[PDB]
């Protein structure tokens, strides 16, 4: 019933990697 | 005039405030802007620091865990309007993790036209409730608040009279204000596209949001849609072209700009200065028009791509060739179909394989427009050229009266699509033409098309007695080419005052057909006279493996009483 | 990636000193 | 050294006690 | 004697009573009968029709769709025994779809060995609640009736009087009886092995059911086990042999069977005329004895075989050795699996492979005894060795500690199977040693398993705080290594008087671990006092498709509760027996709130009311009416009573009763109750 | 003729038409 | 069998024919 | 909830089949 | 018989087919 | 189709209206 | 630092690890 | 592992559970 709710944390939790997927890798050019 | 500062384009600030000062005059800044990580940052670091020279930004804004810093009245007391080209997430506006940030005094931002705000994780924000989006917002529903201040109701987020708008939206006045001083400026019913001046008044019909006179071109704020030398236009006169969807510039512009990847080179088509051409076009030397010509290769990164968002769309906006793989996956929760749509598939050919997977909100894939071949060159593992999988809300997949659809090599793979049902999926397997390739199991049996009955089995009643008191139905009795399947008939009845639309029977005996006297009935005792029915039934059958005899249900039917 | 590394897999400081400049 | 998978604010304290100095530049062109 | 006709081995009758007479003067068929499908039979077809000379049939026993016939009594009166050795779906007796059929009188039936009794759509048959099945047979809960008469509900099945004995079993008395005359004959609980006679009394330790003289095995009626020659025997002495757990018979018996076939060709072992020798075993030219050899193959129809009961079952009894692929779907409702066990895999290998498809009270696969090797030469489409699917009940495999599985080719197939667990399956996967061959969705990695959790992760409670109204647990918090995994714990409640055996917490913060202030907890207040509870906790995790952190969950803790004031002593009545005897009894109050410990009795003496002192009795108006501080105390322990003695004659008194479930630190007690009373006059 | 599939009586009374007389024996081996 | 030939097929009455004598 | 009710059923079913696969071929011999 | 079938039941199209040829 | 008991020219209607064609011969030898 | 790292924030075992050689 | 934040003795006892054996050298430069 509430199963929208379960998959609102998994995109809260997405949106949270995305913002690191960011930050990660401007970094390593070696 | 109306911009005295300069473009200066996007690039985002690190670990101190040091290369702030490279972002100073500039009035506009094209492209986006995104500070972030400053953790040995000071509350002082800030009170000698401020930018009222940037009005607008085109695509998007990011603050990202920066501390010492409260508010924003005075980093930027004067930025007004977001375009929102480039989304992020469809979001244009960014205030995460931010610690020690408790408000905004934002009041000068108008309009946000394309995008949303996301805010998370900013335990010390306040004055939220007193900020209508819907005067800057369309969707609003697109908007994310959660993990702040405002949520252990604290903050007392008062202004000391009459000034700020107490407005009823959901349940009383909302009183609207950015800071205890700042209200939220609200302009009147006919003033609400261009903006309304400080008493009220309409600005000038190329003016956006804030205008210096009313009704002037010459002194407006911000630009409606294009901007040239001191007026804001509605197009570009000749010898012009629009560029980025806000200024003309001239032949000489955008030429020089291409001599410089010597990158996104330029050419010019439709009064514009554009990238690139679409497919059957050709460049100019001359004038870097896209010539028509006879016969859009958006060769991916290893033919691969997970899409998500319009941030992932719009890398392949007007593509008409993919040389790879798509995954869909958007844990969603908002319908972005029509945005979706506004930059997609107007192609024919997938080289590699389709993937689906896991995503909510898609009712249908209608934005798919023009798709016809998947040639399947890179099948998904376990030889798929086509994958499905958890679609909580997807029921059509198109209209096979005109949409085509050519599938070279792999299989399908259906599971868990519990609106999905199996009729569509066999017409699919059909105009596909490789119907004789799917296995046992490629389609779960069990759970696609689960949720409501769909398939084609239609019951007809015969005959219908009403009263005040009394119900009974009469319909013709169906048999499975099994007659012992059939093991009761479910009905589902309720009242209905409009007409925008539980018990059980007991299979009667079957045991001929030249007189089956066996029409089927249920009395009904709870009736209330002059009062609107709707009632419907199903056949409750026996599941078997294999093609099972798909079972009937009738129609919503509405009978009012005495 | 991020979590490819440092969640699907454990990051060593190695690996996070191509992070370091 | 934490031998551990991570997200959210205990990867972010962790790449901050990991950079210390500048870490990480925003050039992928310029 | 004993039995007077003949063997004359089981043939089935059908389309008209002409063959019948064939079967008339023997006395026990080996075998089976089967009656079955005479549409054009008429009520007067068996008024002239009668065979009282049958008791005993070995296998089973079968009556469908026979037109005209109404009754048994008179077509068999006298058969008593079933020893069901071939079975039929677990039955022995089929009354099915017999049209007229309304009554049996089958009241010399006693008892039904193996099998059960299914009767359906015969929609005149009665006086059914009317037999004691238990009497019968052993296992009365394998009998199905339905789609009969007696499902709506007309017919009165009565005798006149006493005879019948109305027997409770449910509700009330069940009398028991066949028709209107015949009862069902009880015999008493000593005589129940070997049956009774006439007056009750025990047979002979040989005599089955009836006997025509109490103790004698000359003159029994049915055998128990044996028979020879006018005596039911033990066993058989040499040098006789058991034939089909009947009878024993002499060398040149079984041996002249055999000389027949030139089917069933028979040999010799463990002093019995078999059919067949198992592996290692040889026969001989002399005496056809299963003698032991160097180094049982039972090759299939097909390579394939449906199995779905007994009547399955026992043709691969014995076998060592499948030359096929075994399928095993049983729509069942009854566990069959010590009689599955009974009958089946002492071997090791399959040839091809193995399915096991919608069987529904299958709970295990323990039954496959010496099971090793799966060759897979043959293989399920999809390749696979191995099929799994529908199987609702089914939990266990086997246990791995001395059970062992070697499989050659082919792959598993998992789903839809909500009580087995990824665990053992990968437990199966790493014995099987074929983990590197399973794809994805090879298991179903949404259904298996996902009623119960089962796999590793264990809670552990690191406080425990209670109270009469308050509970609070403390436990590790657990963190799966996806720390943002954890949704939340689910925790179960419930009281609990034995020990034979819903609320939601949001999960804290982690933001460390050198301390990790975070241990996390519930407060109930929802508690009764002394009152024992039994709690136990689940984590709530986020589902992955990978390998997920399989996640934890508390064991089964049970904790009383303190004990608050006992409730009012109810119904204080105070009789004054003597004139300083008063006994004041009561009730337990409605709240105990703790052991008892005693009961707090005041009684306070009243004085008469001071305004009688001053009126004047001699003018007319004299009707008179019949009628800190330590009180006197007592502390009555484990009675509702008290008598109170050295009591004034006419002295109103008051008394005040509390009970008191604590007594010996600071005395928790109830409230007051009152009441007064009176001593006699002297 | 029917010309549909048959189970239960519905298939006993079509194979009752069909038989009429003799029909069917029980001789597998004898 | 009876149902693989009268309930997943339909007999026709010649198939039946051979379950008349 | 009752499917223990709903394959009873079909275990009825097929205790209906299985008398009649007894019945069906005693009689072609050819 | 024809009133054993038509009047006695009440024949069906079907038993009456085998009326027909 | 009626359904009801049948007799006489009732029946002899009911018999021409199911025949129509054919219907009946007339050899139990010959 | 040291107290940047043990008193500012909690030094872990794998930091004091490069303070073992 | 105690999980606080650590100086003096306090400190530098943990600094000599956790070296134990030689745990630091002197060589900035030689
Ligand atoms: C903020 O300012 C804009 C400026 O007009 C207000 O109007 C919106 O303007 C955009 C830009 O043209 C419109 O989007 C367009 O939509 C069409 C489809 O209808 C699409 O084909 C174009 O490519 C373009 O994306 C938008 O529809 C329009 N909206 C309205 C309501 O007029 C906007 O309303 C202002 N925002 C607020 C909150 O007042
Ligand atoms: C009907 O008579 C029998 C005769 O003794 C009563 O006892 C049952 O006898 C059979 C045969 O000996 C027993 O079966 C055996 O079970 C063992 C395992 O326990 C197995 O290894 C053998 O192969 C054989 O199958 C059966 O257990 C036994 N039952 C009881 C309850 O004693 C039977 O009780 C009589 N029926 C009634 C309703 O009294
Ligand atoms: C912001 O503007 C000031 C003012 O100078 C204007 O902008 C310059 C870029 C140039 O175009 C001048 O002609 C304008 O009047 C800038 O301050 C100047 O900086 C330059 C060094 O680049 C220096 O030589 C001048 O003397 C400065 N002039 C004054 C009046 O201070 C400043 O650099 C601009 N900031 C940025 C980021 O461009
Ligand atoms: C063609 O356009 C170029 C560039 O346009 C300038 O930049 C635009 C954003 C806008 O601000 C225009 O008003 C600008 O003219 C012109 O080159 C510039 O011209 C201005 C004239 O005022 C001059 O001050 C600048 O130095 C010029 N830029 C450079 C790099 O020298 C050019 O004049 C235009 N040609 C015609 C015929 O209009
Ligand atoms: C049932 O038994 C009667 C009685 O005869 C006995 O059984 C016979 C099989 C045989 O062993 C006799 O010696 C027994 O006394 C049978 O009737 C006799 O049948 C035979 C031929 O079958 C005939 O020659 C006799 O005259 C008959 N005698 C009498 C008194 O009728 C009968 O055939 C047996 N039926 C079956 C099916 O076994
Ligand atoms: C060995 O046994 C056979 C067969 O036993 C007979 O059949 C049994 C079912 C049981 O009824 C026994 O009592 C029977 O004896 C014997 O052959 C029969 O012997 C009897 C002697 O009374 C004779 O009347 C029968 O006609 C014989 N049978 C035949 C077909 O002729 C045999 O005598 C026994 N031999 C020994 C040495 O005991
Ligand atoms: C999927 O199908 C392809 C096509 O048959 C299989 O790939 C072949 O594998 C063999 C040996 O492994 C090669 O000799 C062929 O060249 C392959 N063909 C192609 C087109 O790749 C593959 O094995 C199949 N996979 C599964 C899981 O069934
Ligand atoms: C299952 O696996 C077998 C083993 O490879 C496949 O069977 C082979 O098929 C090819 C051509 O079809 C033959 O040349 C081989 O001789 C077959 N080998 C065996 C052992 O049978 C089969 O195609 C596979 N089927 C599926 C559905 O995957
Ligand atoms: C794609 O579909 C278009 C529409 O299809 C037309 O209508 C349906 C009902 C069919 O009858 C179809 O044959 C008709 O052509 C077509 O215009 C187009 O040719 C189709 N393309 C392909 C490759 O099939
Ligand atoms: C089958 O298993 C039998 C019992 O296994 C024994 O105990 C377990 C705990 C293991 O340690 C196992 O290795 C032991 O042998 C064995 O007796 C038998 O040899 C096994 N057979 C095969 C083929 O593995
Ligand atoms: C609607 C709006 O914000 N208008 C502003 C006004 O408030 C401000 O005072 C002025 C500069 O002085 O610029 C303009
Ligand atoms: C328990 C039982 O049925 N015993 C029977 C008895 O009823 C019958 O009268 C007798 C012969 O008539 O044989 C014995
Ligand atoms: C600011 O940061 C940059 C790069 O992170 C660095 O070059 C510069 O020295 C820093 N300045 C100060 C004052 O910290
Ligand atoms: C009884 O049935 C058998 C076998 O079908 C047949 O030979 C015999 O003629 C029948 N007798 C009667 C009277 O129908």
């Amino acid at each position: 019933a509430a199963a929208k709710e379960l998959e609102e944390s998994s995109f809260r939790k997405t949106f949270e990697d995305y913002l690191h997927n960011v930050v990660f890798v401007p970094s390593p050019s070696r | 005039h109306l911009y005295p500062g300069e473009v200066c384009p996007g690039m985002d600030i690190r670990n101190n405030l040091t290369r702030l000062h490279e972002l100073e005059n500039c009035s506009v800044i094209e492209g986006h802007l995104q500070i972030l990580l400053m953790f040995k940052t000071r509350p002082e670091d800030f009170r000698d620091l401020s930018f009222p020279k940037l009005i607008m930004i085109t695509d998007y804004l990011l603050l990202f865990r920066v501390y010492g810093l409260e508010s924003l009245k005075d980093l930027f007391p004067n930025l007004t309007v977001i375009r929102g080209s480039r989304l992020f997430f469809n979001y244009a506006l960014v205030i995460f993790e931010m610690v020690h940030l408790k408000e905004l005094g934002l009041y000068n931002l108008m309009n946000i036209t394309r995008g949303s705000v996301r805010i998370e994780k900013n335990n010390e924000l306040c004055y939220l409730a007193t900020i209508d989006w819907s005067r800057i917002l369309d969707s609003v529903e697109d908007n994310y608040i959660v993990l702040n201040k405002d949520d252990n109701e604290e903050c007392g987020d008062i202004c000391p009279g009459t000034n700020c708008p107490a407005t009823v939206i959901n349940g009383q006045f909302v009183e609207r204000c950015w800071t205890h001083s700042h209200c939220q400026k609200v302009c009147p019913t006919i003033c609400k596209s261009h903006g309304c001046t400080a008493e009220g008044l309409c600005c000038h019909s190329e003016c956006l949001g804030n205008c210096s006179q009313p009704d002037d071109p010459t002194k407006c704020v911000a630009c409606r849609n294009f901007y040239l030398d001191g007026r804001c236009v509605e197009t570009c006169p000749p010898p012009y072209y629009h560029f980025q969807d806000w200024r003309c510039v001239n032949f000489s512009f955008c030429q020089d700009l291409h001599h410089k990847c010597k990158c996104h080179q330029y050419v010019i088509h439709n009064n514009k200065c554009i990238p690139e051409c679409p497919s059957g076009y050709t460049m100019n030397s001359s004038n870097l028009l896209c010539t028509p010509c006879l016969g859009k290769v958006c060769h991916l990164l290893e033919g691969e791509k997970t899409i998500d968002s319009v941030t992932s769309a719009q890398e392949l906006r007007g593509c008409t060739v993919i040389n790879g793989s798509l995954i869909i996956n958007i844990r969603g929760g908002n319908n972005l179909a029509a945005e979706l749509e506004a930059n997609l598939g107007l192609i024919e050919e997938i080289s590699g394989y389709l993937k689906i997977r896991r995503s909510y909100a898609l009712v249908s894939l209608s934005f798919f427009r023009k798709l016809r071949l998947i040639r399947g060159e890179t099948l998904e593992i376990g030889n798929y050229s086509f994958y499905a999988l958890d679609n909580q809300n997807l029921r059509q997949l198109w209209d096979w009266s005109k949409h085509n659809l050519t599938i070279t090599q792999g299989k399908l793979f259906f599971h868990y699509n519990p609106k999905l049902c199996l009729s569509e999926i066999h017409k699919m397997e059909e105009v596909s033409g490789t119907k004789g390739r799917q296995e046992r199991n490629d389609i779960a049996l069990k759970t696609n098309g689960d949720q409501a009955s769909c398939e084609n089995e239609l019951l007809k009643f015969s005959y219908i007695r009403t009263s005040f008191d009394k119900i009974l139905l009469r319909w013709e009795p169906y048999w499975p080419p099994d007659f012992r399947d059939l093991l009761g008939f479910m009905l589902f009845y309720k009242e209905a005052p409009y007409q925008n639309v539980v018990v059980d029977i007991d299979p009667p005996l079957r045991s001929n057909d030249p007189k089956s006297q066996n029409h089927p009935g249920w009395l009904m005792r709870g009736l209330k006279p002059w009062t609107q029915y709707a009632i419907f039934v199903k056949t409750l059958v026996t599941f078997s493996d294999e093609r099972r005899t798909y079972g009937a249900k009738s129609d919503i039917i509405y009978v009012q009483t005495d | 990636g991020i979590v490819e590394q440092c969640c699907t897999s454990i990051c060593s400081l190695y690996q996070l000193e191509n992070y370091c400049n | 050294f934490v031998n551990q998978h991570l997200c959210g604010s205990h990867l972010v304290e962790a790449l901050y006690l990991v950079c210390g100095e500048r870490g990480f530049f925003y050039t992928p062109k310029t």
